[PDB]
RNA sequence: AGCCUGUGUACCAGGAGGGGAACAACCCAGAGAUAGGUUAAGGUCCCCAAGUGUGGAUUAAGUGUAAUCCUCUGAAGGUGGUCUCGAGCCCUAGACAGCCGGGAGGUGAGCUUAGAAGCAGCUACCCUCUAAGAAAAGCGUAACAGCUUACCGGCCGAGGUU
RNA sequence: UGUCCCAACGUUGGGCCCGGUGAACUGUACAUUCCAGUGCGGAGUCUGGAGACACCCAGGGGGAAGCGAAGACCCUAUGGA
RNA sequence: CGAGUGGCUUGCUACCUCGAUGUCGGUUCCCUCCAUCCUGCCCGUGCAGAAGCGGGCAAGGGUGAGGUUGUUCGCCUAUUAAAGGAGGUCGUGAGCUGGGUUUAGACCGUCGUGAGACAGGUCGGCUGCUAUCUACUGGGUGUGUAGGUGUCUGACAAGA
RNA sequence: CGCCACACGGGGUAAGAGCUGAACGCAUCUAAGCUCGAAACCCACUUGGAAAAGAGACACCGCCGAGGUCCCGCGUACAAG
């Protein structure tokens, strides 16, 4: 199989071996894509995920190229942005970003500060109970939005009546 | 410390066991052999369940002695020994004969043996001798 | 539980009988357990100085007798060693029957006390005439 | 039911043999952190005395009071770090590249060196200095040995000799300044390392006691009871079960107890002084008498009075430095008594 | 008492009445189930339930299979549904049990099973074209309860 | 049961040599000495003589690399892991899914009930506008509200579904 | 009251080294073994691996289904008392 | 009702051993298994909390002292984080013990005309050996690497 | 029976919580990729360790003499050694 994707006029594609960078205005993106008889290129203005395999496992993956090559693109223009609310009862919960990670403090009325570091290039940025978090690449991005809902996590109590929390409220 | 090889094979992206199995062949026939760039030789299969084997060989064990070696450097010499009759006196010459590196001490380059070759383009399961070293414990010193 | 201030070599085990020093009505004590310890294959339990320990009445009167009750060990005669290397030790070994909140259940102490005791167990303190 | 019970003796501290070096040899150095500077000193154990000290601990309940605590004395004088030896880094791990030594040596270290006559220093430091433009230096440490002489207590003349590792700043730094220390004669003193109040790992050679058997040497019960009569009273259940056949090692036998190097963690030095001041009435029993550089180490310390102990700044402190401790009183009272 | 003590054909055919006595009554309460008044012509699908090896069932699994199967029938298509069951097996081989040594070991008669060779119908059901699933069900939860593999075959029924 | 007790036969016993890791009776094989040659069983990446043989396919579990067996396990049950073959039906008059828009009036059906208005129960389950839109499939409400399904339209574009 | 917790230190005689004196038990052979397997199913000796430079001193006894005694139990004998 | 795994219980068989492989229980000392009692990390709850109850990963460590009884087992007591179970010739008598079982003496009940018998009860009742080999704990002498002194490296190995 | 000392922190995982993500336009913690996460695994720490047969490294001294043995006085050592 065979699938071309034509890069958009704001963004450059350029990849050497396994990897593969995108840049945009918004800056930009390398990955890995690597996966049994998969070739990955650049064809002009177009990137091209081909194979001479079409087993439902070689499929699979080529999809999963694609979206992840789309999603740089979009990443390296528009950009990626997710929202988050922070939520809590009784004790007021301090949040705030120090160096490359966000620290959380009297969650729960805990003495000792929550805290995870930021991936890649992200940019958290908060105002009141409202954090926004954003970047150019989507797993980095993805993930640190993931991660500091993490980081309120409870298993020890009943969670309906213990609600305190930072939550994804946008997902882009 | 100088080691005369008539042949010196470059193991880097090469089936182990197939590299061994040549390697072992040529010894007795009387050549002095060099495997060079241990760290980088390779092994197939999920790198799970490949670990839990030589770590299996590292637990066992007792007065008695089950010595095991964890860097590359022994692991494939010992890979070699498992195919020559170390025991027998024209055994041990040709194992004597044979010797491992880590990294390359030579100037010239090795050869890449015939059939030993694995194209990374084509295979995602398998790990690398330095890979199986670092969880074994062993001291990266390559 | 709160550091004594001291260091105890234990002189009492499972087994041992000992003066109870109150006016509870128990004459002597047989120590019976040692709350919150846990020993070693054939070690018999250990108790000293300001343990709170399980005891029955070996000896007072036939309303105690017998009873299992808990109390405190005020003192004992193997000695034991204050912060500035002093050791000190009593004429005897001791202890004091105590409730579920470590109230003394008697009315009087008799006898000296240990500080290092009185002060882990304030209110059997605040019954101490004297407290060396 | 068999109740349970850990095992007789730790089985990390074997084989039980006699050691192969009377000198210490420590098997870890501290981290990199502060300035460049020698990691560790030595000295010779004289004795035991008690100090009063006023309570340092910030969470103590007993914060600014007299505490009685034991001391061990020893006799830690000038030593000379005569040489500077490299390592380089290699496939098979660290190995020796070469050494920079001196011209000014103590008049007696001939008693077990055959001291330098012909050196070429330069051409060694070029050597060094390349190794590292090459990006191939390991460490660097510093040879160095004892002045017993200036110890009358040690009958011995004989420098103990041992290599300490230089730790620091940046290598280029350290290097500049471990060549500084060697060059002038070497001799440095346990101040320039250590500071009164910080914690230090003690090394030594301990107290030889010959064979022992299993309850001395293991900690294995006597046989108790009817069984201490029968003909049998130190002697172990058995060697083991029918089968294996045969007798693991692990099980508590007689052999070799004492004289086994052992490095013993976080010990606090009290005081690092010189005259003699904390010199026993009568002397140090077996020893002798103190008056000279010394160090005041809290507890104990491995080895007999006069055998060399090796410090070092500990490598797995528990507690914050609380430097130096006030000592009120420091006991001078005969240890015979 | 596993089955694994009896499901296999490892022993003479033993059914003789007339020379066998104290045998246990069986525990299958029907063979014949639904609305047995109507015929079996008087339906759209059949389906019936194969065995796939040859096998022994004693009488206890019999009834357990059959039980566990004509009550899904009943509800889900109630105590009077328009379909019909039946399990046209009988246990007529006779077992033993040696309840002394190996000596005079003959067993002594403990109940009965029916042998089913590999490829027969165990039961057979006849539904309307909506109750085809629910009888489908009946027999996935009566295999589940007999030693062999099964096979849940649909004979006359082409409305898929 | 490597059990007990029959029957027929070949084998061990009393049968070498070759193979089977080893291994009385499993395979080849019945054998004078000595010599050359060709095969048998079994094997040909190395240990160890002979292929890192050819055409093709499957497997990702180190499954497996284990004829037979006290010796080699692996079951009932389950699997949108993957490969191959077939049947029915839907689809460029645009299918399947997704997303967007519409989901409307008589009329809160009648009964029951203080009340119940798709959605407590009982019964009925009809017709207008229209490209659609139930006398309502699933939540939701004290009952409403509200959120969706059916149903129609659009965007999209190739197989989809059983 | 050291039977025990929980062991310690000491005494005398041995033990250890030296001179002299000087046996016995036991010995199919080979024998530096360990882990698995196999085998008449409980192997230092067979198979596969692992380990293993030779010799000597002291030791407590895991194994040699250790040595000592043609099993006192059980059964069998057209045995004995 | 159906399908299995183990080899801890019991039974079955009679393959090994009768020119002997010393019983049970305990003790001492060592290694191991996981079907986990505690401890670490999790999931569900008829989860507010506290705590229960059920489930998952996990064998690093721990799992103790006492009363009857020879007991194993078990019952009981106070402690405890918990006071898990099992394999190693039902580990362990050329290590210990000798209370039970199981010689010869004797009594009771029952059986037997009797001699005598009875996983019925009861009192008494013997435990040999100087280690050849191997194994291991420690200590030496030599050879090999191939003039001496001093300092190291670190393949491997042990630890809770 | 007394006294002293006996981590923190890294790295990779399990169960589990998730991110991105397709096969299957959607969804999906999984198929490729990734973020975390156990007293457990590796490292950290202690002890042994040139007989590691690839039998090692460095510095100096010496080959007419460096070093060593016997001898003598002794123990921080020790059953002989
Ligand atoms: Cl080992
Ligand atoms: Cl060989
Ligand atoms: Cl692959
Ligand atoms: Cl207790
Ligand atoms: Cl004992
Ligand atoms: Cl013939
Ligand atoms: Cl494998
Ligand atoms: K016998
Ligand atoms: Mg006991
Ligand atoms: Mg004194
Ligand atoms: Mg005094
Ligand atoms: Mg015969
Ligand atoms: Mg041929
Ligand atoms: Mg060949
Ligand atoms: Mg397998
Ligand atoms: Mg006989
Ligand atoms: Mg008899
Ligand atoms: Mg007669
Ligand atoms: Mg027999
Ligand atoms: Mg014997
Ligand atoms: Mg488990
Ligand atoms: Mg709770
Ligand atoms: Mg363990
Ligand atoms: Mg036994
Ligand atoms: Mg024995
Ligand atoms: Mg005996
Ligand atoms: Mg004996
Ligand atoms: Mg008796
Ligand atoms: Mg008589
Ligand atoms: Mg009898
Ligand atoms: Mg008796
Ligand atoms: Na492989
Ligand atoms: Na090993
Ligand atoms: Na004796
Ligand atoms: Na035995
Ligand atoms: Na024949
Ligand atoms: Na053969
Ligand atoms: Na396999
Ligand atoms: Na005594
Ligand atoms: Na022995
Ligand atoms: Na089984
Ligand atoms: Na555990
Ligand atoms: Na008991
Ligand atoms: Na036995
Ligand atoms: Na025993
Ligand atoms: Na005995
Ligand atoms: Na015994
Ligand atoms: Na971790
Ligand atoms: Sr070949
Ligand atoms: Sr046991
Ligand atoms: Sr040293
Ligand atoms: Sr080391
Ligand atoms: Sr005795
Ligand atoms: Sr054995
Ligand atoms: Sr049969
Ligand atoms: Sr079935
Ligand atoms: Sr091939
Ligand atoms: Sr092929
Ligand atoms: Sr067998
Ligand atoms: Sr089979
Ligand atoms: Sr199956
Ligand atoms: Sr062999
Ligand atoms: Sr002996
Ligand atoms: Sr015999
Ligand atoms: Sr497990
Ligand atoms: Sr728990
Ligand atoms: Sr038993
Ligand atoms: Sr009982
Ligand atoms: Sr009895
Ligand atoms: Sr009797
Ligand atoms: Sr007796
Ligand atoms: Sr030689
Ligand atoms: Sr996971
Ligand atoms: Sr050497």
């Amino acid at each position: 199989p065979r699938v071309e994707l034509e890069i958009p006029e704001d963004v450059d594609a350029e990849q050497d071996h396994l990897d593969i960078t995108v840049e945009g205005d918004n800056g930009s993106v390398t990955r890995r894509l690597w996966y049994p008889d998969i070739d990955v290129s650049v064809d002009g203005d177009t990137v091209v995920i081909e194979s001479d395999e079409d087993n439902a496992k070689t499929m699979s993956t080529i999809g999963t190229f694609q979206s992840h090559i789309e999603n740089m693109f979009h990443g390296v223009t528009e950009g990626w942005e997710y929202g988050m609310e922070v939520f809590y009862s009784h004790f007021p919960m301090q949040v705030n970003v120090e160096g490359d990670e966000v620290v959380i403090e009297n969650f729960l009325g805990e003495k000792a500060p929550r805290r995870t570091t930021i991936h890649g290039d992200t940019d958290v940025e908060i105002d009141g109970e409202e954090l926004t978090v954003s970047g150019p690449d989507i797993e980095a991005v993805g993930q640190t939005a993931a991660d500091i809902e993490q980081l309120t996590r409870i298993n020890d109590k009943d969670v309906r009546v213990f609600q305190d929390g930072v939550y994804i409220t946008r997902k882009p | 410390a100088e080691f005369d090889a008539d042949v010196i094979v470059d193991a880097r992206d090469c089936i182990m066991g197939r590299v061994a199995s040549q390697v072992a062949e040529q010894a007795l026939d009387g050549e002095t052999v060099a495997v060079v760039n241990a760290e980088r030789a390779v092994i197939t299969g999920r790198e799970e369940q490949i670990v839990e084997k030589y770590e299996k060989r590292v637990d066992i064990g007792n007065d008695n002695g089950y010595f095991y070696p964890k860097r590359p450097d022994g692991i494939f010499k010992r890979t070699i020994r498992g195919m020559l009759p170390h025991k027998k006196q024209r055994g041990r010459e040709a194992f004597e004969s044979v010797r491992v590196y880590l990294g390359n001490p030579y100037d010239e380059d090795g050869e890449v043996l015939d059939g030993t070759s694995l194209d990374r383009l084509s295979n995602i399961k398998f790990v690398t001798l330095g890979e199986i070293s670092e969880t074994l414990g062993a001291n990266k010193t390559w | 539980m709160e550091a004594l201030g001291a260091d105890v070599t234990q002189g009492l085990e499972k087994g041992s009988l000992i003066t109870c020093a109150d006016n509870t009505g128990a004459r002597e004590l047989k120590v019976i357990s040692v709350h919150g310890y846990s020993g070693t294959k054939n070690r018999l339990p250990k108790a000293g100085l300001g343990d709170k320990i399980t005891v029955s009445v070996t000896k007072g009167t036939p309303e105690m007798r017998r009873q299992v009750l808990e109390a405190v060990v005020v003192r004992q005669r193997k000695p034991i060693r204050r912060p500035d290397g002093t050791r000190v030790k009593f004429e005897d070994n001791a202890a004091v029957i105590v409730d579920e909140n470590e109230d003394p259940r008697g009315t009087e102490l008799k006898g000296p006390i240990a500080r290092e005791v009185a002060q882990r167990f304030g209110s059997v303190a605040s019954a101490a005439t004297m407290i060396v | 039911p068999q109740p349970s019970r850990p095992r007789k003796g730790s089985l990390g501290f074997g084989p039980r043999k006699r050691s192969t070096s009377e000198t210490p040899r420590f098997n870890s150095w501290p981290s990199d952190d502060g300035q460049p500077g020698v990691q560790g000193f030595a000295g010779y154990k004289a004795g035991m005395t008690h100090v009063v000290l006023v309570n340092d601990e910030p969470n103590s309940p007993r914060e600014g009071m007299e505490e009685t605590v034991p001391v061990t004395v020893i006799e830690t004088p000038p030593m000379r770090a005569v040489a500077l030896r490299a390592y380089e880094d290699t496939p098979y791990g660290q190995r020796p590249l070469t050494e920079v030594w001196t011209d000014e040596f103590h008049s007696e270290l001939d008693r077990t060196l055959d001291v330098p006559e012909d050196h070429d220093p330069d051409a060694a430091e070029e050597q060094i200095r390349d190794a590292h433009e090459a990006g191939d230096l390991g460490d660097l440490r510093l040879i160095t040995h004892t002045v017993p002489d200036a110890v009358p207590s040690v009958p011995k003349k004989k420098p103990d000799v041992m290599e300490t590792r230089v730790g620091g700043g940046s290598v280029s730094d350290r290097l500049d300044h471990a060549l500084d220390i060697v060059e002038d004669g070497g001799e440095h003193a346990m101040n320039d390392i250590f500071r009164a109040g910080e914690y230090a790992d003690v090394a030594g050679v301990t107290k030889g006691k010959g064979t022992q058997g299993p309850v001395k040497r293991w900690g294995v019960q006597k046989r108790k009871g009817k069984h201490a009569r029968q003909g049998w009273r130190r002697r172990i259940g058995n060697l083991g079960p029918w089968n294996p056949s045969r007798v693991r090692s692990t099980v508590p036998q007689q052999g070799q107890t004492g004289y086994h190097q052992r490095t013993e963690l976080n010990k606090r030095l009290i005081d690092i002084g010189e005259g003699d001041e904390p010199t026993v009435d009568g002397g140090f029993v077996n020893y002798g008498e103190v008056d000279g550089p010394y160090t005041l180490v809290k507890g104990s310390v491995p080895g007999p009075d006069k055998r060399l102990v090796r410090f070092r700044p500990a490598v797995r402190p528990n507690d914050q430095p609380r430097l130096d401790p006030e000592v009120r009183y420091v006991s001078n009272e005969s240890n015979q008594g | 008492k596993p089955a694994s003590m009896y499901r296999d054909i490892d022993k003479p055919a033993y059914t003789r009445r007339e020379y066998i006595t104290g045998i246990p009554g069986s525990k299958i309460a029907q063979h014949k189930m639904g609305r047995k008044q109507k015929d079996a012509d008087d339906y759209p699908v059949q389906i019936s339930l194969i065995v796939e090896e040859t096998v022994q069932l004693r009488h206890g699994s019999l009834e357990a299979s059959r039980l566990s199967a004509n009550r899904h029938l009943i509800k889900e298509l109630g105590e009077e549904g328009d379909y019909k069951m039946t399990l046209r097996k009988f246990p007529h081989q006779v077992l033993r049990e040696n309840k002394d040594g190996m000596r005079a070991a003959f067993g002594k008669i403990v109940g009965t099973a029916a042998r089913v060779q590999a490829g027969e119908q165990l039961f057979t059901a006849y539904c309307n074209v909506e109750d085809a699933e629910h009888v489908k069900e009946a027999f996935r939860r009566a295999y589940n309860k007999i030693t062999p593999s099964c096979r849940i075959d649909s004979s006359p029924a082409g409305n898929a």
